[PDB]
RNA sequence: GCCUUGUGUUGCUCAGACAUGCGCCUAAGGAGAACUCCGAAACAAACAAAAAGGUGCGUGACGCACUCACGAGGGACUGCCAGUGAUAUACUGGAGGAAGGUGGGGAUGACGUCAAGUCCGCAUGGCCCUUAUGGGCUGGGCCACACACGUGCUACAAUGGCAAUUACAAUGGGAAGCAAGGCUGUAAGGCGGAGCGAAUCCGGAAAGAUUGCCUCAGUUCGGAUUGUUCUCUGCAACUCGGGAACAUGAA
């Protein structure tokens, strides 16, 4: 496995000289390290964001998105592109928040497109400039993990389904980074938790509701729904209650897979005794509580293509009729930074690269960026 | 160019078999079909809504065409004058639904009526009256 | 114009084995021309009256059919009738296919409006 | 674990190692699975809850070694009438019509039977 | 040209690399299934095509190094059975270094039970070398090539 | 309904007008079904040579009549 | 297995249809179960699939 | 509303109107009736 | 049409339409071969046949409109072959026979 | 297999245009200052059409450019060039072309040989039977089973098995029939019938691709054998039919 030390001692090599970063027509490759996400211009359309893997991860710990891991394995170097198609959702939700001193910015977004063009990348993109911000976000990479996998059990007042290894990892996730927040935040509703099967040991004997006490906060709430397996459904379904009533910082929900939630679940439901029903995804108590989009909060919701979801309506239940937005492929100009950027990665060889040869392997690929990072070594 | 007189069209369709030998019954002469305009009838929105849940795929919404055909008679007459009773009796029907309309539109006004304390105190000072 | 004939009018739809197109001269004046695709049902029997499966002899039946165009106004077709009833068409079966247009009678249903 | 009359293993994804049981295959696995509410855990995991529902649920069908002895009981029964069926149980042959000129050798045995002595 | 459209389009190879890369993919096709055996070779080609080199030329490297430039054949003089030798063409010599590649992929896949494009690349690599299994081959069909190079002048062909 | 098969079996026409009576004889029926009214009775069926003599007892009810008279010979090769 | 009865291939190549295969309107009642549907709607469905 | 219960009662009634219009044969319980093979011709003398 | 790169097959994208990157590739090898990739907006219709079969239809159209446009790109094209219609089809089963050419398993003795 | 020419409905209708029907999701009240207003209402309606915006499925008018269907033809002949040769017949290369040397495939099968096969398809000379070797019915057998051989199907698996999603055909068949949608049953089935004697109406192609599970096991490989519960055709499924459900799980 001596096969990489070549590639690794060069790029080791040419981090040494500056003269190297230049991409099409001779521009300089990358920003200047002075600027920040939430500082990003129309000038900068085109360059490249250097980053760190640590604090990237600091940022993001809910785990990186599968694009971004990726790309990060084979550019071998923590950067992404600055497209406008990102610039342009920043704006809209800037707007969304603080209306400045004919565009109607909108609240509610669903990203469809075409396979493989960033939509995941762009949603940690926003996520990362939202948490730089300092707002309340909540962030579920995976979507796919909500509906498939775990203990499924009918709950006995409302009729829907209890899931609750999904409804601690969703609290687990929440909290790995919203702690010192959900420290100072209080909660407006001050009823009892109604408390639930639990995941395979369950109905807790005695106890049938949590009193909340007066002074608990939003942490304690939390806290509560991880520490006890009998509350974890409830205290997910109220948590989703006291993220609207929020007024001191900016809240926004942000989904991936959001197509999933839409179709069958893993689990299905004994209706007769030599047959059986599969579930909806709108039937589990974690989805029920996230899923419509009538309200007054900033979701975000990112559909996914890689996983086998099928077709679903033009119009969506539960969502606005104007909500879908398409996400575009690449360009031309985005193509050949893209190119310049392997080239100074060293995925192509020098003596091999020419505008014709990356124009075919674009007009190949037609824009797709995981088919274009696969073709660019075959580059001759 | 269109018949004499006024009033809406009809289109009828109609095959005879001229077949050798001296046999002269085929399968294929007895179905006779008839064309229609829904439109040209005049009828009212909530009869045509009718007229299509009576029909179901007999009618043709790019054309705006209803079409019969009947075969089950024995005779190219015989499945005509079918075809034009069964038209009647689908004009017929579908021309009910006004009735149905005016009935339930007057169970909500009067619904609304009821829960009203300004129109209760008249109505029962009225009936009071006249005991 | 080329566009298609639609309203009072006969069609004559004639199948045969062979061509009809051999002898034009027996078939209707007509306004329109047009042919229908070919057909054919394959039979593959023995040759012997006893064993010798591997040897077979493959034979077919082919059906042709025409498809015929005439224009008539409503006066003139009980007078054409009378003449299509008696044609001799060499080697063909026809189908007469009649589209006239009436009217609709509305007295004994207006009360329903 | 014992459950219904056979050794579920422990190392073993439950939905394959409940067919073990006498009586329980490929269907009935899901469906009992279903009916516990559970996808898939591995043997060793199961919480004694989970335990009491798996052999009240798996005791809802006819199972183990009071089934063994139902069709053995009805087999004999059939040997006991002494119909064409019993009659062909008790001779070894197929009893579904199927030949026995050629390919019987399910129930008949290995060829190891051999020769014939003559032509 | 039917073979490896996507190195056919991103062209600049000559007939004998054409040939190469057809002959590494259609050898092992089973029942007409190119899809999984392309995906494969397309891998192990990228394999070290992320990490510079001419993969290409690597692999015309790889061959040449097996390539076997004299066989044996069976002949029967007056009843018993000689072994011999002869020279081998061009085209054939190409072949039989390809199916000996493959072949020696094939039994390092059952004996690992690792990846196919792993063991493929494993041997490959190290056929690059001078060394492996089928350059064993190579020099063993050398040996009964040369044992028996008295029995010459029995050729028929 | 509480019936688990919608048809009825099949007796023969001489067996539904005389009943049990006609069940002390000779038959040639071996495709009529045994009834649960046909028991303790003697027959004798027809195998395609003989008459086997059969006795019907409640192990027979809900068969055939053909089912306990074997027609072909268990053989025993030399 | 093209010849287990019970799988899909086996019921292929037998020409019938069970549990494992299933006929047209299971497809036909699953998918109007996935696009939360009445199961009163005339197929082929009134929508836009995207 | 409105727009429901008067898009809604105006379809009502169709079930025997459809079947004494056009002569259909109602079976609203799915018993096995002898209507199926009553419908089909009798190939008799053909034979 | 001249235009700037759109490629539609069956009011649907080709990146749909073809998922296989070989599809693809066929696809586009005569534009690269007569180096006019990046000027054309085309959209076909194709029916008929498989995959390949498919492809390979629509690469013999490309070809031939290409020659119509302009007629000084037929010794471009010709050299790769992209002219020549191939006659290859499904050879009928003979009676008698397996298959085309194959043949029931002989008994000799 | 390629190209002309003529005909264009049940076939095609691409781009660029004109007009239209039906179903949805919203919120919407008549009159004199640029129909706006300042006029009427108590309560939400959108009603006889008209009156807005997002849309989904289509149709007509113009055509028949294009695909396709059909009728008639063209084109490929060593025709042309160079060489070898015996200036012949040919052979080896090239040009042009959709196709190059027999373009692919089928049909077509000499004199006679095997006293080849068929008297149980049929017709026939000779012999033979005639209360029977002739004619009818019921029931059985041609499906037996120590064994041997021939032709096939399914497999012994990871280039794979299974589930979910998603693509792409051709030949044919349909009145003793094919049967869309819908209801009912775990399922085979059951009820009912939009259209069609059919370029018009009627039946999810599979391998393939994407995601996931399985991880070398006699297995989530392979489905023989057997039990119970049913179903279809039929006067009738015991010997002796097809199919379903659950279980059993050989080699
Ligand atoms: N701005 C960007 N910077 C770097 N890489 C990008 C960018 N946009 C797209 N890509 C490339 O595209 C590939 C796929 O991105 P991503 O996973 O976001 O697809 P997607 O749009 O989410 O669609 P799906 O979720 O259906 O795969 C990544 O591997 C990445 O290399
Ligand atoms: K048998
Ligand atoms: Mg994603
Ligand atoms: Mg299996
Ligand atoms: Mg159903
Ligand atoms: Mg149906
Ligand atoms: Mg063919
Ligand atoms: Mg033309
Ligand atoms: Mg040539
Ligand atoms: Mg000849
Ligand atoms: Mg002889
Ligand atoms: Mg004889
Ligand atoms: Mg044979
Ligand atoms: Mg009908
Ligand atoms: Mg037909
Ligand atoms: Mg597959
Ligand atoms: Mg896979
Ligand atoms: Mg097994
Ligand atoms: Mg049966």
């Amino acid at each position: 496995d001596d096969l990489e030390a070549g590639r690794a001692k060069r790029l080791a090599d040419d981090e040494k000289t500056p003269s190297l970063d230049v991409g099409p027509n001779g521009r300089p490759l990358f920003t200047p390290r002075d600027v920040t996400l939430s500082k990003l211009s129309q000038k900068d359309i085109g360059s490249y964001f250097n980053f760190d893997e640590a604090a990237l991860k600091a940022v993001l710990p809910e785990g990186l998105a599968s694009g971004i891991e990726d790309e990060f394995k084979e550019s071998w170097r923590p950067a992404l592109l600055v497209r406008k198609s990102f610039l342009d959702l920043r704006d809209n939700f800037r707007r969304i928040a603080d209306p400045p001193m004919g565009v109607k910015p909108k609240k509610q977004i669903i990203l469809d497109g075409p396979v493989k063009s960033g939509k995941s990348i762009a949603l940690a993109m926003l996520v990362h400039w939202a948490r730089d911000e300092g707002w309340l976000v909540l962030y579920a990479p995976k979507g796919r993990d909500w509906t498939h996998g775990g203990y499924f059990y009918k709950n006995q007042h409302t009729g829907f389904w209890d899931t609750p290894l999904q409804a601690e990892s969703i609290l687990k996730d929440f909290v790995k980074f919203n702690e010192p927040r959900l420290r100072e935040l209080r909660c407006n509703v001050y009823d009892p938790i109604v408390l639930g099967e639990g995941a395979g040991v369950g109905y807790l004997k005695g106890q049938e509701t949590m009193p909340i006490p007066e002074d608990s906060t939003l942490y304690d709430l939390v806290q509560m729904g991880i520490n006890s397996t009998h509350a974890a459904v409830s205290v997910v379904v109220r948590l989703r209650k006291e993220l609207s009533l929020v007024k001191d910082v900016p809240v926004l929900i942000a989904i991936d897979q959001y197509n999933n939630w839409f179709t069958f679940s893993e689990f299905e439901e004994p209706v007769t005794p030599r047959s059986c029903r599969p579930i909806h995804a709108r039937e589990l108590t974690t989805v029920n509580a996230f899923r419509s989009m009538m309200h007054d909060d900033m979701m975000v919701g990112a559909f996914s293509h890689s996983t086998a979801v099928g077709k679903l309506r033009k119009d969506l239940p539960d969502v606005p009729a104007d909500a879908r937005q398409n996400f575009p492929r690449y360009s031309l100009d985005e193509a050949e930074a893209v190119c310049y950027y392997y080239l100074r990665q060293r995925l192509v060889r020098r003596e091999v690269f020419s505008e014709e040869n990356w124009k075919k392997i674009y007009y190949l690929a037609n824009g797709n960026g995981a088919e274009m990072r696969w073709l660019v070594p075959f580059m001759r | 160019d269109d018949p004499p007189g006024k009033g809406p069209i009809l289109r009828w369709q109609s095959r005879i078999v001229f077949a050798p030998g001296g046999d002269a019954w085929h399968p294929k002469n007895r179905k006779v079909k008839l064309s229609v305009t829904v439109k040209e009838l005049g009828l009212s929105k909530h009869q045509a809504r009718r007229l299509r849940e009576l029909v179901g795929k007999r009618y043709d919404s790019g054309k705006d065409e209803l079409t019969i055909t009947s075969e089950r008679f024995e005779h190219r007459e015989e499945n005509r004058k079918d075809c034009l009773r069964t038209l009647y009796g689908l004009i017929e029907e579908a021309a009910k639904a006004n009735k149905i309309a005016e009935d339930i539109r007057t169970a909500y006004v009067k619904q609304r009526l009821q829960a009203n304390p300004a129109f209760m105190q008249k109505l029962q000072a009225k009936i009071m009256r006249s005991k | 114009s080329t566009s298609k004939i639609k309203g009072t009018r006969i069609c004559i739809a004639i199948r045969s084995f062979d061509n009809p197109e051999k002898e034009a001269w027996c078939l209707p004046p007509h306004s329109r021309y047009a042919a229908m695709p070919d057909t054919r049902t394959l039979y593959t029997v023995l040759r012997s009256p006893h064993v010798d499966k591997k040897s077979r002899e493959q034979f077919e039946m082919r059906f042709k059919k025409r498809f015929l165009v005439i224009k008539a106004q409503s006066h003139e077709l009980s007078n054409k009738l009378f003449w299509l009833k008696r044609y001799r068409i060499l080697g063909a079966q026809y189908e007469l296919q009649f589209h006239c247009k009436t009217r609709l009678d509305m007295s004994p249903v207006l009360g329903s409006k | 674990i014992r459950v219904g009359n056979a050794e579920v293993p422990n190392h073993k994804p439950l939905k394959t190692g409940l067919q073990e049981v006498y009586g329980i295959g490929r269907r009935k696995s899901h469906q009992v699975l279903c009916g516990l509410g559970i996808t898939n855990k591995l043997a060793r995991d199961l919480t004694g809850k989970e335990l009491i529902d798996l052999r009240e649920e798996v005791g809802m069908h006819q199972h183990g070694d009071e089934l063994r002895r139902r069709v053995g009981s009805e087999i004999q029964r059939l040997v006991e009438v002494d119909c064409y069926r019993g009659s062909r149980h008790r001779h070894g042959m197929p009893c579904r019509g199927q030949r026995t000129k050629t390919n019987a050798r399910t129930k008949k045995g290995k060829r190891v039977a051999i020769a014939g002595k003559k032509k | 040209x039917x073979x490896x459209x996507x190195x056919x389009x991103x062209g600049g190879l000559d007939g004998e690399q054409k040939l190469l890369i057809k002959k590494l993919v259609n050898f092992r096709m089973k029942e007409g299934k190119r899809t999984r055996v392309r995906a494969i070779v397309y891998q192990t080609f990228h394999r070290p095509a992320r990490t510079e080199r001419d993969v290409i030329k690597l692999m015309v490297d790889a061959v040449e190094n097996i390539k076997p430039i004299c066989e044996v054949a069976k002949v029967g003089v007056a009843g018993t059975i000689y072994d011999v030798p002869g020279i081998v063409a061009r085209d054939r010599q190409q072949t039989l270094a390809i199916r000996w590649i493959l072949e020696a992929a094939f039994k390092r896949r059952i004996s690992y039970r690792i990846s196919l494009e792993k063991c493929s690349f494993a041997e490959i690599l190290d056929a690059y070398q001078k060394r492996g299994s089928a350059r064993r081959k190579r020099e063993n069909l050398h040996g009964l090539a040369s044992t028996n190079r008295s029995f010459a002048h029995f050729r028929w062909w | 309904m509480s019936r688990s098969v919608w048809k009825d079996p099949f007796v023969d026409a001489f067996l539904m007008k005389k009943k049990n009576a006609a069940l002390n004889r000779k038959i040639w029926s071996r495709r009529s079904t045994i009834l649960p009214e046909y028991v303790d009775s003697a027959v004798r069926i027809y195998n395609g040579k003989t008459h086997v003599r059969c006795k019907i007892t409640e192990g027979k009810v809900g068969h055939k009549f053909g089912e306990f008279a074997f027609t072909r010979k268990v053989k025993k090769h030399a | 297995g093209r010849g287990d009865s019970k799988t899909k291939k086996g019921k292929r190549f037998k020409g019938s249809y069970g549990n494992s295969r299933g006929k047209k309107q299971k497809m036909i009642e699953r998918i109007k179960d996935k696009l939360e549907l009445p199961r009163s709607t005339p197929w082929p469905l009134p929508f836009k699939l995207i | 509303s409105l727009k429901n219960l008067v898009t809604s009662a105006v379809t009502v009634g169709v079930t025997e109107a459809r079947a004494r219009i056009f002569g259909h044969m109602l079976n609203p319980t799915g018993q096995r009736s002898p209507h199926k093979i009553l419908r089909k011709k009798l190939f008799g003398d053909k034979v | 049409v001249p235009g700037k790169g759109k490629f539609l097959v069956n009011d649907k994208e080709f990146d749909v339409y073809f998922p296989m990157l070989d599809h693809r590739a066929a696809l586009l090898r005569p534009l690269a071969e007569t180096k006019t990739l990046g000027s054309w907006d085309i959209n076909c219709t194709v029916t008929g046949g498989g995959t390949t079969g498919q492809v390979g239809a629509i690469q013999l159209g490309i070809s031939r409109a290409l020659q119509n446009w302009e007629p000084d790109m037929r010794t471009a094209l010709r050299a790769a072959g992209f002219l020549t219609r191939d006659s290859r089809v499904v050879e009928r089963k003979k009676p008698g026979k397996a298959k085309a050419r194959k043949s029931f398993q002989w008994v000799k003795r």
